């Protein structure tokens, strides 16, 4: 009878389709940290996975500058996305919306240009609007430092589809 | 710690126009730990927006959040009569704090007041007090200055101001200055006129009597 | 719905203490926190501290550490604050938020009425009503009330008929307030027309007989 | 209906996936209580719940407690405080009340005494469901004297319950 | 049914998802072999398999190893130690024997030398499945002198060949 | 480091009975580290329960784990008379220990025990010694000779642990005399006292 | 099935040094770690240690490091344990467990038949074997054997025929001598008609009694 | 700091021959950090696989990439003439560095 | 596709300065970072990046002091002025840029290469 994505045909069979059980793309933009104050920007090429009702940007690590305690990173998807993979592709179920979703910690290595010393930030996703997504970096105190050493960061978060 | 900072102060707009408040941060702050309330004149403060851009149970579609870092604003798409109140945005990263308000007026349109002075009581000279009041009512924009002089020198001691709301049917102003003296004061002056200085017109209108 | 019900209106001397009580209702978890904002002059909203009913000690401001003391009846469900040596500048509306559905995030969703805490050393005095008259097409006509210390003061028009008539706020002068009320009429109606101004003080008791002229 | 299973179902006149097995937003309003060695303390927290496929994820927010233990739990109470019509049973795991050391992350809680944390590198994993209450482990990474501790924005997730 | 493909399937006499798709657990007897610069030991570990939608979940728990270097990698040998009837090409990802940088997560290894433990923030990702061997990156944090090395229960997923 | 402690120490129980044996830890440990071995009489330590809660291969259903943080148990839905065994929990969540044991045992109706008195065999006489036999067997629960009406030097008595299928307890008592003592007397006395009213006596000239 | 097969009784002397063997059999794969376990009289399990074959070093518990000795012969399959200066609160039983499904949560999951270490300075005496006759519908056999060192000794009833109604009473360690009792009821008509014979023997002195009552 | 040690420095092999050229480096790199040059005699370097096992844009088929840790390789299934060139691994993970080459070279 | 093309050979004597350029063309984004890679003899070395982003140069430390990189955004030209020239200076100058290799650092599209000859003959 009549199929909906991702339900499709398989080998002349009703099957699920294997573009929805998975999905390869890149993407080479900037990001973007605004903290109290402090604003810098980085390229970067991070590869881009769709399974399921999820994406997953995985991200390399990546150098940049000083940070404030609570700041954010931004990820500008309006450009830099390998086609067919569009910019409302990257958008998440709950759209606009602002949520805390995929809190993780992650460590980043402040410096001032010696040897870095390792903080505990607190990361998650909180929104995407007009095909940026914002992610919170907040917590684990600060000291004087004039460079950051991101550590290779993946971030997931379920994908729309309607 | 963390201040907000709420611009403009005070906001006059007629129904249908878009009004946008914004709340500046000194720190960057989760949009999670941003929200709005709103008070209307002898009510306490109701929530409107919480967590940003999460319209309250029960508030109108036609208001909306946004912002991020030190950036928010609060936005009414097309302005209602009943939105007349002061708006607070408040954040809960740090130490509760609170924006400082924006109070949200009605245009109107620029009304001259008419000027009314009065002649102390007579029950009042019998009590050895004689007070001069002069009244302003109808006027827009709220900003006035009035200045009262006894037998042409300027006077800026015992008057006392009063300023009203604006009006929630005429959506205009009214403003009561009152001069007091004692009564041996009085009878020693012969000319007091009260000036009033106002937008609409480039001189004063002053009402005298003798 | 959640309700909070706080107490009522209080004027305390200066240096004394004066204690609230703010009552929650219709809850359906006990985990709530409890808040309390104060709104002076001018419409500045302060948060005072907060009551965690699992932290078991109350948060303060610092600023207000050691002007005010929460504390909580947990039998009662009511929360209690008292401001210690009160001043003049102690005068203003307090409310007390809860965070119901705020407790992560720190938005206070439901609101007291609030009760509005007066500090001042006069006593209780009774008010003294001037008519003004002035001696075109439309007249104006003056009732000024001045020399009452506890608020408030309410005045009518020709016994509430004509409603048609400005009052302005009262206004601080040493301890007495002075209240203004302006209504204008038709040139061909006020000689005509008898227009009496009455105004009744309940704190002092106090009914004025005012006629215009 | 008849002939079609959840999550496949009727999408515009056709066999497709159910709009609510690919997304579901629910909300929890409820106790978070830590029991290590010796200690216990509850907090209050208002959880954002994400169903996505055979997945559920609790996105707590950044919470503060009191001490912990070098090894301790932290327990979800799902009996109550979940947004309608999200029922207890739908947070139970696939392998529902099983003993497992599932999603082991890293989180930083920062201990104080009142004055500037310390963040320790602690482990947290899913270990177990029962009667409607979620068991996560926290252990590991040391330990300071502390009174108060500052945790952070964690996401838990694990495999939801279909049968 | 001649007109239904894995996962869709049979769900008591209708067209539905089977559930072997939506849950699956297994379990990996086997050995954990750490590369660093110049150092080289083996850990035996039994980790919980999970296989839920087109993810599988490899739930190692805590375990105990010797040094390690600033730049190392972890390496699971699935050759062996599955349990049936899971097999070795079970564990290949969606993208095969692609060197990626999949679910980068940051793990805090305690550093000793028999006395008490310091504890360094390390990068961790999924980089390459070869052969039945699923490779993890461990890098990042700084190191201190040490001889033995206190690994966290980690968790390590990623997208499951069909 | 962590010391796990058990409760009850020794339980007597009933077939049909449900049996539940806690197990106390020093400190928090994760369900991932507590485990439940069985003893039973004669045999090495098996694996019963491991990770808190799964059931090792072979053993019945009736056996289930529970517990987290520190208070673990172990419970027998309906117990069975091949359950009489001893306990033990184990922590591997830090240095290895293991728990103080809980001894179980069943409950049987009393019994009144057997006994039996036997002389000195015709080999031992020969040999220079004479042992006097005496067998009390299948009482429950648990719980003197005389010598020509005198009440001792050379008593040895062993008790048994519960039977396997008939859940009674036996004891025997060998009184060793020398072959110079032995005869000496003529009648030899063997009482045993047991919760009858009157010792049961056996008795040889 | 894996299997654990563990070295014999031993009777040692104070002050001399042991060695236990534990071979392991049917094994899928050579990760597993072996553990060496002491229950003291009193049935308390003490963990001494273990040794991993990736570790390459043996751990030990602190309260049995220079006691005991843990290597292993890989070529084999044998692990070794060494207890070393023996005491008599050496005289125990040691078990041999390994990890082998539990390599990662640390449980025992097979476990060897036990080693029981005696310590003690009496020699090695041969056991004497008498046999116990003496109405009823039910008659009880006696077998008496006395004065041996040391334990086991395995007791028989017709050459292991006879299971039902028989009870082996433990050894009572009189020092240097061991005592052991067993006590076989027959029916009455079984008996005399049909021969019961008791069949002792001792491993350690080489020598089997058959006694026939 | 991190050096890439090459072997063979140079090489002669006839066509259809496999063709292994390893690199060698000083500290465990990640395979996200390793790529293969080609330049051909009298041209510029070109980059020929990238992040271990990626073919750049162009690149014959026959080419691929393989290692981790300290130990990558480069492989040419079946040698063609074309192939005579001199290649160059070079790491991304510290400071750059390249590897010092390998010749390859015809079989006469 | 993006091209890189570089000056021409360059004649100095030793202890003089010479300047390179390197001018990039058909780009599709602007966050692409200018390296330099000197090929001496047939070893290989680089030099250092330009990052739009970073607002400064980074060096290789055994060519700090040789070598100073500049970039004139106007012109989306790098330039490379290499200080007193000796004789083992004498080598070939490329300038490569990550391009698509921005994150993990490979070198995708190179330029032509300036040849550069010192010596003190006329």
């Amino acid at each position: 009878p009549n199929l909906r994505y991702p339900i499709a045909d398989v080998s002349g069979g009703i099957g699920m389709s294997p573009n929805y059980r998975f999905r390869q793309s890149m993407w080479i933009g900037i990001v973007s940290y605004s903290g109290s104050g402090l604003n810098w920007r980085v390229q970067v090429n991070s590869d881009i996975f769709i399974v399921d009702d999820y994406i997953h940007i995985c991200l390399p690590a990546f150098d940049g500058f000083s940070i404030a305690d609570g700041g954010d990173l931004s990820l500008n998807f309006v450009t830099g996305l390998l086609p067919p993979l569009l910019t409302g592709d990257t958008e998440p179920a709950f759209h606009n919306d602002v949520v805390t979703y995929g809190a993780q910690t992650v460590a980043i290595g402040l410096s001032s240009g010696g040897t870095p010393q390792y903080m505990s930030k607190n990361l998650w996703v909180e929104q995407w609007q007009d095909g940026v997504l914002r992610l919170r970096v907040e917590g684990g105190g600060s000291i004087t430092h004039s460079n950051s050493k991101w550590p290779a960061m993946t971030v997931s978060y379920p994908r729309s589809f309607t | 710690e963390i201040v907000l900072t709420q611009s403009p102060t005070t906001m006059a707009a007629s129904p249908g126009e878009k009004i946008i408040i914004t709340c500046s941060a000194s720190s960057s702050i989760s949009s999670n730990y941003l929200h709005w309330y709103q008070q209307k004149p002898g009510c306490s403060p109701k929530l409107l927006i919480y967590r940003t851009s999460k319209l309250a149970s029960g508030v109108p579609a036609r208001f909306s959040g946004s912002g991020s870092g030190t950036s928010y604003s609060l936005t009414i798409g097309t302005m209602e009569a009943e939105d007349v109140a002061t708006y607070y945005c408040q954040q809960g990263s740090s130490i509760y704090t609170f924006g400082g308000g924006t109070k949200l007026e009605i245009k109107r349109a620029d009304a001259a007041p008419t000027v009314s002075i009065f002649p102390p009581s007579s029950e009042q000279l019998t009590s050895g007090g004689a007070s001069v009041v002069c009244f302003l009512n109808n006027f827009y924009p709220k900003d006035i200055n009035v200045k009262w002089k006894i037998d042409g020198s300027e006077r800026q001691n015992g008057v006392l101001n009063s300023w009203t709301d604006q009006d929630s049917k005429d959506s205009t102003y009214s403003m009561s200055s009152t001069l007091t003296l004692t009564k041996d004061e009085y009878e020693r002056h012969n000319s007091y006129t009260c000036e009033a200085t106002h937008k609409t017109s480039t001189s004063p209108i002053v009402k005298s009597f003798n | 719905e959640v309700q909070l019900q706080q107490s009522g209106p209080e004027l305390v001397k200066p240096g004394a203490s004066m204690k609230i009580s703010c009552k929650a209702s219709g809850y359906s978890f006990t985990g709530y926190t409890m808040n309390w904002v104060k709104q002076s002059h001018g419409k500045n909203l302060e948060w005072i501290g907060l009551i965690n009913p699992y932290n078991d000690g109350p948060s303060y401001n610092q600023n207000f550490k050691g002007k005010a003391t929460l504390t909580v009846d947990k039998s009662s469900s009511t929360a209690y604050m008292e401001l210690l040596s009160l001043t003049s500048e102690d005068s203003a509306v307090y409310y007390c938020a809860i965070h119901y559905y705020g407790i992560s995030y720190w938005y206070f969703d439901v609101w007291g009425a609030g009760t509005t805490v007066t500090v001042s050393s006069a006593k209780t005095t009774a008010p003294s009503v001037y008519p003004l008259v002035p001696v075109g097409s439309s007249v104006t006509l003056g009732c000024l009330v001045k020399g009452y210390f506890p608020e408030p003061v309410t005045l009518t028009w020709n016994s509430g008929s004509l409603s048609s008539v400005h009052t302005f706020p009262a206004l601080l002068q040493s301890g007495l307030y002075t209240l203004s009320s302006s209504v204008t009429v038709t040139s061909n109606t006020w000689p005509s027309q008898t227009i009496t101004c009455n105004v009744a003080h309940p704190a002092s008791s106090t009914k004025v007989d005012k006629k215009i002229e």
